DNA sequence: ATCGATGTATATATCTGACTCGTGCCTGGAGACTAGGGAGTAATCCCCTTGGCGGTTAAAACGCGGGGGACAGCGCGTACGTGCGTTTAAGCGGTGCTAGAGCTGTCTACGACCAATTGAGCGGCCTCGGCACCGGGATTCTGAT
DNA sequence: ATCAGAATCCCGGTGCCGAGGCCGCTCAATTGGTCGTAGACAGCTCTAGCACCGCTTAAACGCACGTACGCGCTGTCCCCCGCGTTTTAACCGCCAAGGGGATTACTCCCTAGTCTCCAGGCACGAGTCAGATATATACATCGAT
């Protein structure tokens, strides 16, 4: 609840590389630049991850900014997982009525969203039982342009999931079926558009 | 006194049945 | 040639820090020490040391200036987390806590 | 003559009488001399082991706290 | 006329930061040497199989802070590596 | 009609008066001698000098463990529903320390 | 009509039937949800793997501490003269191990 | 779904019949649990000390055999 | 050049001898390691382990098989009092108990 | 996967050396492989403190033999000093 | 063969009331 | 009486030089030299004690050659001591009352004799109670000639016993007054050589 | 002492699957030869340990009396054991699959090391006052009124 | 409950030796710079740990029966505690003396160190027989009778 936040934002912070890190604090923007301005570069990263904890620590964060944190982690380093692309078949109240067959029957379960102005939401989704807390390194992403009918989506490895999420962007997107592509790779950016341009 | 170190001084704190 | 000053000083601790790095290789515990270790171990046995001294809780209920070992072990084995620390471990002139069991007491 | 019981009938009744004990027996004055010889034979012989391995003929008090190390109980107030 | 040195003098100065009024006898400064010279050494003790074990060849502030963690029981480490780290820092600003 | 305390009444003033003060309860010529004994038995015949300090240093150790096991023994038979101690109680708190007494 | 055993001979035949066993006697799943609930206590929320031999390490470990432990509070139990075990039992066999359990 | 009582009651009923045990009380049932639980307290904060050191992310069974081995108990058999 | 002689052979030794010296070097437990110790320890391991290995065998033909399993270690490790103390502190992987009932539980 | 060296080859030398016929598990060849390397370590430790007592810097062959008669317990650690002796002379006459 | 070094192999030989 | 004296002629030989080892030993002669002709002597002198003790050993003496090895190095050396000299006043005769008439008050002593040529008697005494043992490292000698009023003396650390054994010295003799003249030197034959001529 | 009911040690198949022995191959032993340097070994020296001795005296030895606890026997009631019918999840194989352990490169800060200060810490030294003993009254428990 | 009767303590007092400075002094920190190099960081791979998925069955859960052990109650009796006295070695000075730590100089052996090999130990692989079931039973054991 308060060591565990920050413990995640050290933990996602702790796996960037070291000239990189006062880039996505810039586009994290939690603390300020007054704040960052005691990062000791010239030492090793975990001393980094420390002082960057410490930090905000101090500004009580909580788990809006180290979802946004995470994030942006996917928005500047997209290649890491797997991703798998859907196609469906047949927006401002798409957030909150997203986040209502979420909670149906998974009810204690984080869900956050990202726009990208080519109607892109970059939807972050962290499982968890009705019983616990849901745990916010099993963290899946679903990235989807509102204009195309096709969707990319990288699920963790908490499966009896996906067909939930699944389901759950059909009944809140204007459409009736989803579909599982044949094709995934890790690398997002170059099968980003393979869908268009045939 | 320069040192006055926070913590509590409390008792042997006795294990084998509980705390 | 400069105005020279402790390393102990220069880190604003009391425990000596020349000689635990003196200690801290030529007792053989590895081939290299690195440059930090010596503060930091002049770190803990300062905080050790202060945590025990502050004894001078003891020394108020007897009236006595001094501090005898009496008193270090009406202190160390009346503490917790210094007790497993040095729980088996005794002192010299030790004597033992004032300790009566509850059966043994008459009404 | 006898070397043994020079831990006297109420010395190890002032040991007892130390560690809160109300009322002894009359066989621990004989049956807890064992235990003092046996814990003092693990202490010295470890004790002359070391003050022997330095081709010395004392028995330092250093090379008793480095015994009772060895045996799991150091003794402080004496290096 | 051989010197075998002591922690007699900073345990003394130590005494005046916690206790200005206060007096400490010879046995008492046996005890309070014969702990630092065992507490420093169960420390180095345990830093020397640590750092043997991932068979880095050193011993930094990093397996110290470690030795700590583990040997010290309980909250007292929680503030001691507290007591560590503050002091290094002062030794990165001179 | 002189005066005779109740039997038992007598140890709470030794144990109050006893766990006060840090004297040595072992008399030092007779340990001494029980510790010079030892020497005889383990360095075949030849006599070891004893430095005046560690003699003090076995002196204070013994205690110091030995009071710990009666102590302990009387939790035990304490613990028997009994107020005395007995060889029985010495013996199962030998018992249950293992090797940990022994090295 | 049935047949029973006095009770305590169907216990003599489980000894001896489990003194001469070596498994382990506590079940897999069980142990392993109870040794990874502590790592979410101790590692501040973040979970850690478990290379599935320390699973087995934990769980010899666990069985090298807690038989001779009951072992050890049966005996103390018999010296009191009754069959039985009971709480007091286990917490003087739980008392007579100085530091040496958690140090 | 406790967690805790997954160590169930023949469990520990079997564990005492291994070390020589007639008929145990009703109350160790919670007993047990207990000091069973503050060893594996004791135990697997030193293991992922270890780890956490050694900045890996799962515990190896090295890694919980040097925890045991500095907190009193070595075991043999893990390489 | 010269002979292809190891050093545990200069001792009829089972147990290697460079093996140890290395170890005795770069394991840290001194600045120099003399040549005699590495002869000494590697003698003092041999032992030790045939004062295993000779017991497990005799446990072992006592239940009639051949190879060793850990049970017969833990029978013959705390079957003798001239090991037993020395390995009181170790528990073995799969040992188990020596056959052991109490005193008074036995019927009658 | 590269090199974890490893007491495997020589306790099974030696037990052909005692026993022709019997076979040793893995796991028991896992025993044996902790147990002196366990040995070794403590008395490798003996060796160092009786180097850093007498302050000589270095375990010779005879400082050795007081961490031998030290840590086994009586009976069994004469048979060591007949062995090792019965060892060194061996090594020095050769 | 050879081995079967020469040793007392003996007793438990319990400890707690001397032997 | 079993295994002290192999360690009393082991503690004895290391009081020596490491050069006159061979010279102390052929002039010794309990082990046969063909026994000596297998130990080396560049070791340490622990070692060479070590090694002829084993030989001592296994050639078996009881008593009579380890206080020879004691009077044969006071013998070489005898300015290890500090040496007394009692003036008086009014040999297997004298040996005999000396062992009938030292055995009077203290039986369990051991009593030894070395005849030389210069009328020279030395005589070992290794004291002891009737009930301790007798101790071989708190040694007394006497050298007595029997053409002289005067006698030499290794005054121990057993004192009061050199009464009885000047008592015994003068009665076992064909003497009747004893004197302590006041001078003591560590050299013993300084004084030999001073009250031999004066 | 039976005999009925019940575990079990004994024993012939069988079907493994952990030995274990084969096999190149290297990377760690091993000769060969310095060198410097740490330890052996005489050699002296002062200190402190043992040895007595006298003489106090405060503990030991013993004893003796009486009483308060240990033990033994006995009721009684329950909380245990024990099977039994159930039910549930542990463990069985099997499939992803993937986070993450390891393994290479390759730097680059950084710690070993060598020298010259040079003062911080150490061995005597010496006051002096905090504390080790009386002591006399002034209290707190306590055993039988 | 009270009241003498003991322990104790505490306010005051005196003597004394061990702390707290003091002071010369000297060897070990420290500055300053050089240089290998240990490990930090980045990148790649493959492997074992996790999440399911079904299944199937052996153990876990509850329950009814019932008994025997733990506990309370006498009781009794005898072993140990508490003085009283009376012996006796522990202790405190005190002398001494010499055995032996503790130092110092000097001098070899010997072990770290660097090449130069080069082959014992190791990581893969295949053929296993030593156990692991599995009937079954022949025989031991429990317990009524």
């Amino acid at each position: 609840m308060d060591e565990v936040i920050v413990e995640y934002i050290r933990r996602t912070v702790l796996k960037i590389p070291r000239d990189e890190i006062m880039a996505v604090l810039q586009k994290w923007g939690f603390l300020s630049e007054a704040q960052l301005q005691t990062i000791n570069f010239r030492q090793t990263k975990e001393g980094i991850s420390h002082s960057v904890a410490q930090l905000c620590e101090e500004s009580s964060a909580d788990l809006k900014q180290a979802a946004l944190l995470d994030i942006i982690y996917n928005h500047i380093y997209p290649n890491k997982r797997v991703w798998s692309v859907y196609h469906m078949n047949k927006f401002r109240d798409f957030k909150k009525k997203f986040r209502r067959q979420i909670q149906s029957a998974l009810i204690n379960v984080t869900i956050n969203f990202r726009e990208y102005e080519d109607n892109a939401i970059w939807i972050r989704i962290a499982w968890g039982t009705p019983y616990t807390k849901p745990n916010q390194y099993k963290t899946s992403y679903v990235v989807y342009h509102s204009q195309t009918p096709y969707v990319f989506i990288s699920a963790s490895v908490l499966r009896s999931n996906l067909p939930l999420l699944c389901q759950a962007m059909v009944v809140a997107s204007n459409y009736h079926d989803i579909h599982e592509m044949e094709l995934r790779s890790h690398c997002l950016n170059s099968l980003k558009d393979i869908v268009f341009k045939r | 006194n320069v040192r006055r170190t926070k913590r509590i001084r409390l008792k042997p704190l006795e294990y084998w049945r509980g705390e | 040639r400069a105005k020279a000053k402790t390393r102990s000083s220069r880190a604003g601790l009391q425990f000596p820090v020349g000689r635990v790095h003196r200690l801290l290789r030529k007792g053989n515990y590895s081939e290299r020490v690195g440059a930090g270790a010596p503060v930091y171990l002049a770190a803990v046995l300062e905080y050790l040391t202060a945590e025990i001294l502050e004894a001078g809780n003891a020394a108020r209920d007897n009236k006595k200036t001094r501090i005898i070992p009496r008193h270090l072990q009406l202190a160390i084995r009346n503490d917790e987390e210094l007790n497993k620390l040095l729980g088996r471990v005794t002192i010299a002139q030790g004597g033992v806590l004032p300790n009566i069991q509850a059966v043994l007491l008459p009404k | 003559r006898d070397n043994i019981q020079g831990i006297t009938k109420p010395a190890i009744r002032r040991l007892a009488r130390r560690g809160g004990v109300k009322r002894i027996s009359g066989l621990i004055y004989e049956e807890t001399r064992g235990v003092l010889k046996v814990f003092l034979e693990n202490v010295i012989r470890d004790a002359v082991t070391y003050t022997e391995h330095a081709k010395r003929k004392t028995v330092t008090a250093m090379d008793v706290v480095y015994a009772l190390k060895r045996q799991g109980r150091t003794l402080y107030g004496f290096g | 006329r051989s010197r075998k040195e002591s922690y007699s003098i900073y345990v003394y100065k130590v005494l005046k930061q916690v206790h200005p009024d206060t007096g400490i006898s010879s046995k008492a400064m046996g005890i309070m040497n014969s702990f630092v010279n065992d507490i420093f050494e169960r420390i180095a003790g345990e830093a020397s199989r640590l750092a043997h074990y991932n068979k880095r060849s050193t011993i930094t502030s990093r397996e110290i802070q470690t030795a700590v963690r583990l040997l010290l029981p309980g909250e007292l480490a929680k503030h001691a590596v507290s007591e560590g780290t503050k002091a290094v820092t002062k030794y990165t600003s001179s | 009609k002189p005066h005779r305390y109740r039997p038992g009444t007598v140890a709470l003033r030794e144990i109050r008066r006893y766990q006060k003060s840090t004297e040595l309860l072992i008399r030092r010529q007779p340990f001494a001698r029980v510790v010079r004994e030892i020497c005889l038995l383990f360095t075949r015949g030849v006599d070891y000098r004893w430095q005046a300090m560690a003699l003090l240093a076995l002196q204070e150790a013994a205690e110091a463990f030995l009071v710990h096991l009666l102590e302990d023994a009387y939790l035990c038979s304490l613990h028997a529903r009994r107020v005395t101690l007995y060889p029985k109680d010495l013996q199962l708190a030998r018992r249950l320390r293992g090797l940990q007494g022994e090295g």
